[PDB]
Parts: structure tokens; C-alpha cells; sequence
């Protein structure tokens, strides 16, 4: 099951 | 096609318990721009036992264009190999460009967890990812 919202944590590498 | 709006491919990194830099697929065309998942080692000074599997989906990072930009959705996944329904996955949404030529998860997964042979993840010290991408038509590329 898919609940977790788009982007929760999400960022660039930073790279 | 090169031009198809999405696509799933996967990327499978061997001797994943070795891995200390980042590890960069080859490229997969979708809406005409080549996308690479990369992954990778992370850790921050302040947790230094919590070092984690960052992984990335990568758009285009050959260019060093300022003009291109291109919308996608996408389903950043590992596969769990002892059972296809305990595979974990999160969502992104992101504007790529050249600033911002990746999007994905720094903290992805504990590192523990992923390398840990009873959580069904690794075999034979392979680890599976997958991208399924659905991307906007671009901008900035054709004249």
C-alpha cells in the first residue's frame, strides 16, 4: 500500500 | 521510442556491501532525455551510525546546458528478492535541470537494512532498483 506523500525527504544528491 | 511520456527499467549494483561512492546506470530515454539512477553511500558527521543508501534518479547530467528543463513523476523502488510484495518504494516530483539534475533520497533506506540478508533485499550481495518515470515533454532542448 502506497500512503507515503510525494517527496517526504526528497532532495538533490548534493553532487 | 525515445519520445515515450514514461518508462520502468531497472538497475542492479553487484558487490553492494563494497559500494563507497556513487554508482551511475547507464542511460534510459524518456520524452527524448537520457535518465540514470545513481546510488550510493551516505552518511552525515552527526549520525554516524545511521549511514544510509542514498538513491537518485538522474536527468540528463552529460549536458552542461543552462536551457533545458523537463517535469517528472516518479516510483523510486528496491526490490526485495524473497518476496515481490514486501518491495519498498517512495514517490518524487521534481523539476530537473541543470542545478538540479537529480531528485531521490538521501536516507533512502538504512544501510543495515538493505545489506541485512534476512530482510530479502540482497542476494548473492546484489541490490535491485528500479525508476518507473513519468516525464512532461521538455523544454530547452529542441530549436
Amino acid at each position: 500500500s502506497v500512503w507515503i506523500p510525494v517527496n517526504e525527504g526528497a532532495s538533490t544528491s548534493g553532487m | 521510442t525515445s519520445w515515450r511520456s514514461e518508462a520502468t527499467f531497472q538497475f542492479t549494483v553487484e558487490r553492494f556491501s563494497r559500494l563507497s561512492e556513487s554508482v551511475l546506470s547507464p542511460p534510459c530515454f524518456v520524452r527524448n532525455l537520457p535518465w540514470k539512477i545513481m546510488v550510493m553511500p551516505r552518511f552525515y558527521p552527526d549520525r554516524p551510525h545511521q549511514k544510509s543508501v542514498g538513491f537518485f534518479l538522474q536527468c540528463n547530467a552529460e549536458s552542461d546546458s543552462t536551457s533545458w528543463s523537463c517535469h517528472a513523476q516518479a516510483v523510486l523502488k528496491i526490490i526485495n528478492y524473497r518476496d515481490d510484495e514486501k518491495s519498498f518504494s517512495r514517490r518524487i516530483s521534481h523539476l530537473f535541470f541543470h542545478k538540479e539534475n537529480d531528485w531521490g533520497f538521501s536516507n533512502f533506506m538504512a544501510w543495515s537494512e538493505v545489506t541485512d540478508p534476512e530482510k530479502g533485499f540482497i542476494d548473492d550481495d546484489k541490490v535491485t532498483f528500479e525508476v518507473f518515470v513519468q516525464a512532461d515533454a521538455p523544454h530547452g532542448v529542441a530549436w
